[PDB]
Protein backbone atom coordinates (compact mmCIF):
# COMPACT_ATOMS: atom_id res chain seq x y z
CA UNK A 1 0.00 0.00 0.00
CA UNK A 2 3.25 2.45 -0.50
CA UNK A 3 3.60 5.64 -2.91
CA UNK A 4 5.22 5.69 -5.80
CA UNK A 5 6.10 9.24 -7.17
CA UNK A 6 7.09 9.70 -11.43
CA UNK A 7 9.18 12.94 -12.21
CA UNK A 8 6.88 13.90 -15.18
CA UNK A 9 9.92 16.25 -16.20
CA UNK A 10 12.23 13.52 -17.53
CA UNK A 11 9.29 10.85 -18.59
CA UNK A 12 9.45 9.62 -21.87
CA UNK A 13 6.90 7.49 -22.23
CA UNK A 14 8.61 4.37 -22.66
CA UNK A 15 5.62 2.64 -21.10
CA UNK A 16 7.76 -0.10 -19.46
CA UNK A 17 6.84 0.94 -15.74
CA UNK A 18 3.29 -0.04 -17.42
CA UNK A 19 4.28 -3.17 -18.62
CA UNK A 20 6.69 -4.74 -15.81
CA UNK A 21 4.16 -3.81 -13.25
CA UNK A 22 3.27 -6.90 -11.31
CA UNK A 23 -0.25 -5.51 -10.21
CA UNK A 24 -1.09 -4.45 -13.75
CA UNK A 25 0.04 -7.61 -14.95
CA UNK A 26 -2.79 -9.57 -13.27
CA UNK A 27 -5.45 -8.91 -15.48
CA UNK A 28 -4.35 -10.35 -18.74
CA UNK A 29 -1.89 -12.62 -17.71
CA UNK A 30 -3.43 -14.31 -14.83
CA UNK A 31 -5.97 -17.22 -14.82
CA UNK A 32 -9.07 -16.04 -13.23
CA UNK A 33 -7.65 -12.66 -12.52
CA UNK A 34 -8.70 -11.24 -9.19
CA UNK A 35 -8.36 -7.46 -9.31
CA UNK A 36 -8.39 -5.71 -12.64
CA UNK A 37 -6.84 -2.22 -11.78
CA UNK A 38 -3.56 -0.77 -12.59
CA UNK A 39 -1.46 1.62 -11.20
CA UNK A 40 -0.12 3.21 -13.79
CA UNK A 41 -1.27 4.46 -17.76
CA UNK A 42 0.99 6.65 -19.71
CA UNK A 43 -1.54 9.50 -20.79
CA UNK A 44 -0.08 12.30 -23.12
CA UNK A 45 3.60 11.46 -23.19
CA UNK A 46 4.05 10.41 -19.17
CA UNK A 47 3.42 7.91 -16.36
CA UNK A 48 -0.07 8.58 -14.52
CA UNK A 49 -0.65 6.22 -11.12
CA UNK A 50 -4.28 6.29 -11.11
CA UNK A 51 -3.50 4.40 -7.75
CA UNK A 52 -4.33 7.61 -6.11
CA UNK A 53 -5.32 6.06 -2.94
CA UNK A 54 -2.13 3.76 -2.53
CA UNK A 55 -3.68 0.98 -2.18
CA UNK A 56 -2.26 -1.46 -4.67
CA UNK A 57 1.08 -1.56 -4.99
CA UNK A 58 3.19 -3.52 -2.82
CA UNK A 59 6.98 -2.02 -3.12
CA UNK A 60 8.01 -4.64 -5.30
CA UNK A 61 10.50 -2.20 -7.12
CA UNK A 62 10.06 -4.03 -10.70
CA UNK A 63 8.40 -0.64 -11.84
CA UNK A 64 12.00 1.18 -10.31
CA UNK A 65 14.15 -1.47 -11.60
CA UNK A 66 12.55 -1.33 -15.05
CA UNK A 67 12.46 2.56 -15.92
CA UNK A 68 15.71 3.29 -18.35
CA UNK A 69 16.86 6.30 -16.91
CA UNK A 70 15.88 6.56 -13.15
CA UNK A 71 12.78 8.61 -12.96
CA UNK A 72 10.42 6.49 -10.46
CA UNK A 73 10.87 7.11 -6.66
CA UNK A 74 9.74 4.43 -4.07
CA UNK A 75 8.64 5.47 -1.03
CA UNK A 76 8.57 2.46 1.74
CA UNK A 77 7.60 5.04 4.59
CA UNK A 78 3.86 5.97 5.63
CA UNK A 79 3.09 8.62 2.85
CA UNK B 1 6.71 -24.06 -36.99
CA UNK B 2 9.26 -26.10 -35.51
CA UNK B 3 11.88 -24.31 -37.31
CA UNK B 4 10.81 -21.28 -35.35
CA UNK B 5 12.55 -22.91 -32.60
CA UNK B 6 14.88 -24.82 -34.98
CA UNK B 7 13.79 -27.99 -35.96
CA UNK B 8 12.00 -29.43 -38.55
CA UNK B 9 9.46 -32.50 -38.96
CA UNK B 10 11.09 -34.53 -41.14
CA UNK B 11 8.37 -36.80 -41.64
CA UNK B 12 4.85 -37.43 -41.62
CA UNK B 13 4.11 -38.54 -38.09
CA UNK B 14 6.24 -36.26 -35.55
CA UNK B 15 4.29 -34.08 -33.84
CA UNK B 16 5.01 -30.57 -33.45
CA UNK B 17 7.02 -28.99 -30.36
CA UNK B 18 4.61 -28.08 -27.58
CA UNK B 19 1.25 -28.90 -29.79
CA UNK B 20 1.95 -32.45 -30.08
CA UNK B 21 -0.24 -32.52 -33.26
CA UNK B 22 1.15 -33.97 -36.63
CA UNK B 23 1.56 -33.07 -39.92
CA UNK B 24 -1.06 -36.15 -40.83
CA UNK B 25 -3.64 -34.48 -38.57
CA UNK B 26 -3.09 -31.18 -39.53
CA UNK B 27 -3.15 -31.91 -43.40
CA UNK B 28 -6.58 -33.84 -42.54
CA UNK B 29 -8.33 -31.09 -40.57
CA UNK B 30 -7.73 -29.11 -43.35
CA UNK B 31 -8.96 -30.94 -46.12
CA UNK B 32 -12.14 -32.12 -43.60
CA UNK B 33 -12.44 -28.02 -42.89
CA UNK B 34 -11.74 -27.28 -46.63
CA UNK B 35 -14.42 -30.00 -48.31
CA UNK B 36 -17.08 -28.89 -45.75
CA UNK B 37 -16.82 -25.41 -46.62
CA UNK B 38 -16.83 -26.11 -50.25
CA UNK B 39 -14.39 -23.36 -51.45
CA UNK B 40 -13.29 -23.32 -54.99
CA UNK B 41 -10.00 -24.28 -55.02
CA UNK B 42 -8.84 -27.63 -53.11
CA UNK B 43 -5.88 -27.88 -50.64
CA UNK B 44 -2.88 -26.83 -52.13
CA UNK B 45 -0.12 -28.63 -50.15
CA UNK B 46 3.38 -28.47 -50.68
CA UNK B 47 4.47 -31.90 -48.43
CA UNK B 48 7.09 -32.93 -45.90
CA UNK B 49 11.17 -33.89 -46.26
CA UNK B 50 11.43 -32.22 -49.35
CA UNK B 51 14.70 -31.96 -51.94
CA UNK B 52 16.27 -34.70 -49.60
CA UNK B 53 16.82 -38.66 -51.29
CA UNK B 54 14.40 -41.00 -50.52
CA UNK B 55 11.46 -38.93 -49.76
CA UNK B 56 9.27 -40.79 -52.84
CA UNK B 57 8.22 -43.02 -49.91
CA UNK B 58 6.95 -40.01 -48.02
CA UNK B 59 5.34 -38.40 -50.52
CA UNK B 60 3.13 -41.13 -50.80
CA UNK B 61 3.04 -41.28 -47.34
CA UNK B 62 1.26 -37.49 -47.91
CA UNK B 63 -0.87 -38.59 -50.82
CA UNK B 64 -2.54 -41.33 -49.32
CA UNK B 65 -4.17 -38.58 -46.76
CA UNK B 66 -7.19 -37.83 -49.22
CA UNK B 67 -8.32 -42.08 -49.72
CA UNK B 68 -11.26 -40.83 -48.19
CA UNK B 69 -12.87 -37.78 -48.79
CA UNK B 70 -15.05 -36.56 -52.26
CA UNK B 71 -15.29 -32.57 -53.33
CA UNK B 72 -18.07 -31.29 -52.58
CA UNK B 73 -19.03 -27.71 -53.95
CA UNK B 74 -20.88 -26.31 -56.48
CA UNK B 75 -17.91 -25.44 -58.47
CA UNK B 76 -16.46 -27.74 -61.22
CA UNK B 77 -13.17 -29.66 -59.47
CA UNK B 78 -12.54 -33.25 -59.15
CA UNK B 79 -9.39 -32.99 -56.85
CA UNK B 80 -9.57 -32.30 -52.88
CA UNK B 81 -5.86 -31.89 -52.54
CA UNK B 82 -3.29 -30.63 -54.68
CA UNK B 83 0.04 -31.55 -54.50
CA UNK B 84 2.72 -29.09 -56.27
CA UNK B 85 6.11 -28.87 -57.22
CA UNK B 86 6.08 -32.63 -57.27
CA UNK B 87 9.44 -32.63 -59.24
CA UNK B 88 10.97 -31.80 -55.83
CA UNK B 89 8.84 -34.37 -54.07
CA UNK B 90 9.86 -37.44 -56.18
CA UNK B 91 13.56 -37.76 -55.55
CA UNK B 92 14.83 -41.73 -54.72
CA UNK B 93 17.72 -43.36 -52.59
CA UNK B 94 20.16 -42.69 -50.10
CA UNK B 95 22.52 -39.30 -50.72
CA UNK B 96 23.28 -37.11 -53.89
CA UNK B 97 25.69 -40.60 -55.21
CA UNK B 98 22.81 -42.97 -54.81
CA UNK B 99 20.24 -40.76 -56.55
CA UNK B 100 17.71 -41.90 -59.10
CA UNK B 101 14.38 -40.91 -59.96
CA UNK B 102 11.04 -42.21 -58.22
CA UNK B 103 8.62 -39.95 -60.84
CA UNK B 104 7.45 -43.59 -62.22
CA UNK B 105 6.26 -44.11 -58.64
CA UNK B 106 4.89 -41.33 -58.13
CA UNK B 107 3.06 -40.90 -61.14
CA UNK B 108 1.45 -44.67 -60.77
CA UNK B 109 -0.04 -43.72 -57.56
CA UNK B 110 -1.44 -40.23 -58.83
CA UNK B 111 -2.43 -42.24 -62.15
CA UNK B 112 -4.47 -44.70 -59.72
CA UNK B 113 -6.45 -41.84 -57.64
CA UNK B 114 -8.80 -39.31 -59.36
CA UNK B 115 -8.54 -37.25 -56.13
CA UNK B 116 -5.34 -36.02 -56.59
CA UNK B 117 -4.08 -33.53 -59.14
CA UNK B 118 -0.07 -32.51 -59.70
CA UNK B 119 1.94 -30.15 -61.31
CA UNK B 120 5.40 -30.07 -62.21
CA UNK B 121 8.28 -27.83 -60.94
CA UNK B 122 10.40 -28.79 -64.20
CA UNK B 123 13.33 -27.31 -63.68
CA UNK B 124 14.90 -24.86 -66.25
CA UNK B 125 18.59 -25.38 -65.99
CA UNK B 126 19.83 -21.85 -65.22
CA UNK B 127 20.35 -19.58 -62.45
CA UNK B 128 17.49 -18.55 -60.24
CA UNK B 129 16.96 -17.95 -56.29
CA UNK B 130 14.92 -20.31 -54.34
CA UNK B 131 11.70 -19.18 -52.29
CA UNK B 132 9.95 -21.46 -50.14
CA UNK B 133 8.31 -20.62 -47.15
CA UNK B 134 9.43 -23.26 -45.21
CA UNK B 135 12.93 -22.17 -43.51
CA UNK B 136 14.58 -25.64 -43.05
CA UNK B 137 14.59 -26.58 -47.01
CA UNK B 138 15.98 -22.89 -47.39
CA UNK B 139 18.89 -23.25 -44.36
CA UNK B 140 19.72 -27.01 -45.40
CA UNK B 141 20.45 -25.84 -49.41
CA UNK B 142 22.50 -22.70 -47.72
CA UNK B 143 24.50 -25.18 -45.73
CA UNK B 144 24.86 -27.01 -48.73
CA UNK B 145 26.53 -24.44 -51.49
CA UNK B 146 27.60 -21.86 -49.00
CA UNK B 147 25.24 -18.64 -50.49
CA UNK B 148 23.41 -16.34 -49.47
CA UNK B 149 20.23 -16.92 -47.21
CA UNK B 150 17.31 -14.89 -46.18
CA UNK B 151 14.97 -15.84 -43.41
CA UNK B 152 11.57 -14.16 -41.93
CA UNK B 153 9.71 -15.79 -39.35
CA UNK B 154 6.19 -14.28 -39.55
CA UNK B 155 4.55 -14.23 -35.59
CA UNK B 156 2.02 -17.20 -35.07
CA UNK B 157 1.83 -17.87 -38.73
CA UNK B 158 4.17 -19.03 -41.20
CA UNK B 159 8.11 -19.25 -41.71
CA UNK B 160 10.49 -18.00 -44.81
CA UNK B 161 13.60 -18.55 -46.64
CA UNK B 162 15.56 -17.19 -49.85
CA UNK B 163 18.51 -19.04 -51.03
CA UNK B 164 20.10 -18.31 -54.52
CA UNK B 165 21.09 -21.52 -56.13
CA UNK B 166 23.11 -22.84 -59.24
CA UNK B 167 21.19 -25.44 -61.62
CA UNK B 168 23.67 -25.27 -63.77
CA UNK B 169 24.18 -28.10 -66.82
CA UNK B 170 27.52 -29.35 -65.22
CA UNK B 171 25.92 -31.18 -62.36
CA UNK B 172 24.83 -34.62 -62.14
CA UNK B 173 22.50 -34.05 -59.83
CA UNK B 174 20.91 -30.60 -62.21
CA UNK B 175 21.12 -33.67 -64.72
CA UNK B 176 18.55 -36.08 -62.74
CA UNK B 177 16.68 -32.93 -61.32
CA UNK B 178 15.86 -31.76 -65.02
CA UNK B 179 15.41 -35.24 -66.21
CA UNK B 180 12.70 -36.00 -63.13
CA UNK B 181 10.15 -33.46 -63.96
CA UNK B 182 9.95 -34.91 -67.83
CA UNK B 183 9.74 -38.39 -66.47
CA UNK B 184 6.59 -36.54 -64.72
CA UNK B 185 4.57 -35.27 -67.48
CA UNK B 186 5.68 -38.12 -69.90
CA UNK B 187 4.23 -40.76 -67.72
CA UNK B 188 0.92 -39.05 -67.08
CA UNK B 189 -2.18 -40.62 -68.40
CA UNK B 190 -4.58 -37.98 -68.02
CA UNK C 1 47.69 -43.03 8.68
CA UNK C 2 43.23 -43.42 8.68
CA UNK C 3 42.38 -39.81 9.05
CA UNK C 4 42.77 -36.49 8.29
CA UNK C 5 40.62 -33.89 9.43
CA UNK C 6 42.34 -31.03 10.08
CA UNK C 7 40.40 -28.29 11.56
CA UNK C 8 36.79 -28.10 12.76
CA UNK C 9 33.38 -27.58 10.99
CA UNK C 10 30.06 -25.90 13.20
CA UNK C 11 27.31 -23.73 13.17
CA UNK C 12 27.11 -20.17 13.73
CA UNK C 13 23.91 -20.84 16.08
CA UNK C 14 22.49 -17.43 16.25
CA UNK C 15 22.45 -16.93 12.88
CA UNK C 16 21.31 -20.73 10.85
CA UNK C 17 17.61 -20.34 9.90
CA UNK C 18 16.65 -24.25 10.27
CA UNK C 19 16.76 -24.11 6.53
CA UNK C 20 18.37 -27.73 6.14
CA UNK C 21 20.04 -26.82 2.98
CA UNK C 22 23.49 -28.03 4.48
CA UNK C 23 21.67 -30.86 6.39
CA UNK C 24 20.18 -32.11 3.29
CA UNK C 25 23.61 -31.84 1.38
CA UNK C 26 26.25 -32.96 3.75
CA UNK C 27 28.06 -35.36 2.48
CA UNK C 28 28.63 -37.27 5.57
CA UNK C 29 25.46 -36.63 7.04
CA UNK C 30 27.07 -34.87 10.31
CA UNK C 31 24.86 -31.63 10.69
CA UNK C 32 21.93 -31.37 12.69
CA UNK C 33 19.42 -29.13 12.62
CA UNK C 34 15.62 -28.93 13.15
CA UNK C 35 13.47 -26.71 11.56
CA UNK C 36 11.98 -24.09 14.30
CA UNK C 37 8.19 -23.83 12.54
CA UNK C 38 6.20 -26.43 10.75
CA UNK C 39 3.29 -26.18 8.59
CA UNK C 40 2.54 -26.25 4.83
CA UNK C 41 3.14 -23.25 2.29
CA UNK C 42 1.45 -23.73 -1.33
CA UNK C 43 2.17 -21.92 -4.50
CA UNK C 44 -0.96 -21.50 -7.13
CA UNK C 45 1.34 -21.27 -9.95
CA UNK C 46 -1.36 -20.20 -12.64
CA UNK C 47 -1.75 -17.05 -10.50
CA UNK C 48 1.31 -15.52 -10.63
CA UNK C 49 1.63 -12.57 -13.49
CA UNK C 50 5.21 -13.68 -15.14
CA UNK C 51 7.70 -11.22 -14.46
CA UNK C 52 7.59 -10.81 -10.60
CA UNK C 53 10.20 -12.63 -9.47
CA UNK C 54 10.49 -10.48 -5.74
CA UNK C 55 9.45 -13.70 -3.81
CA UNK C 56 12.63 -15.62 -5.83
CA UNK C 57 14.44 -12.49 -4.75
CA UNK C 58 13.45 -11.90 -0.92
CA UNK C 59 13.40 -15.45 0.06
CA UNK C 60 15.73 -15.90 2.74
CA UNK C 61 16.21 -19.88 2.17
CA UNK C 62 16.11 -19.59 -1.69
CA UNK C 63 13.45 -22.31 -1.57
CA UNK C 64 11.82 -20.39 -4.23
CA UNK C 65 12.67 -21.02 -8.05
CA UNK C 66 11.50 -20.37 -11.04
CA UNK C 67 11.27 -23.53 -12.82
CA UNK C 68 13.16 -23.78 -15.64
CA UNK C 69 11.74 -23.55 -19.28
CA UNK C 70 12.28 -26.71 -21.02
CA UNK C 71 13.79 -27.02 -24.55
CA UNK C 72 11.75 -27.25 -27.66
CA UNK C 73 11.46 -30.89 -28.92
CA UNK C 74 10.47 -31.92 -24.66
CA UNK C 75 7.97 -29.73 -24.01
CA UNK C 76 5.67 -32.18 -25.01
CA UNK C 77 2.12 -29.89 -24.81
CA UNK C 78 3.07 -28.61 -21.16
S1 LIG D 1 6.39 -1.32 -6.69
FE1 LIG D 1 5.61 -3.14 -7.78
S2 LIG D 1 3.40 -3.15 -7.36
FE2 LIG D 1 4.15 -1.07 -6.83
S3 LIG D 1 3.82 0.13 -8.70
FE3 LIG D 1 5.95 -0.65 -8.79
S4 LIG D 1 5.79 -2.57 -9.94
FE4 LIG D 1 3.68 -2.03 -9.30
S1 LIG E 1 9.36 3.68 -17.31
FE1 LIG E 1 10.12 5.67 -16.58
S2 LIG E 1 10.34 6.91 -18.45
FE2 LIG E 1 9.05 5.14 -18.99
S3 LIG E 1 6.93 5.87 -18.73
FE3 LIG E 1 7.53 4.89 -16.79
S4 LIG E 1 8.34 6.59 -15.53
FE4 LIG E 1 8.28 7.34 -17.67
S1 LIG F 1 22.64 -24.40 5.53
FE1 LIG F 1 20.82 -24.34 6.86
S2 LIG F 1 21.49 -25.21 8.82
FE2 LIG F 1 23.34 -24.71 7.65
S3 LIG F 1 23.87 -22.63 8.34
FE3 LIG F 1 22.62 -22.38 6.48
S4 LIG F 1 20.52 -22.14 7.30
FE4 LIG F 1 21.74 -22.99 9.00
S1 LIG G 1 6.50 -12.38 -6.04
FE1 LIG G 1 6.33 -14.47 -6.93
S2 LIG G 1 4.36 -15.25 -6.13
FE2 LIG G 1 4.33 -13.00 -5.78
S3 LIG G 1 3.29 -12.17 -7.63
FE3 LIG G 1 5.52 -12.12 -8.07
S4 LIG G 1 5.91 -14.09 -9.13
FE4 LIG G 1 3.89 -14.30 -8.14
ZN1 LIG H 1 6.68 -25.47 -52.05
Amino acid sequence: AFAVHVNMERCTGCNNCVVACPVNALELNTVNPSSTDKIYKVINGDAVILDVKHELCAGCGICVDACPYDVIQLSGQPP
Amino acid sequence: EAWAWGENCTTINDPVPYFDITPAEIVKGLIETNEYLGLPHSVHIHGNNLGNPGNYKDTLDTLRLAESYKAKNKFGREQVLHNTHIQFHSYKGTSWADFESGAKEIMDYVNANKNITCDIGQVTLDETTTMTADGPFEYHLNQLNHIKWANVDVELETGSGVVPYIYDKNIKVCGIQWAIGLELALYAKD
Amino acid sequence: VGQKKLGNVNIIDEDCCTCRWCAINCPTEAITVNKIFEGEITFHAEKCPGGCSTCVDVCPANAIYLPTPKPAKDMKGQ
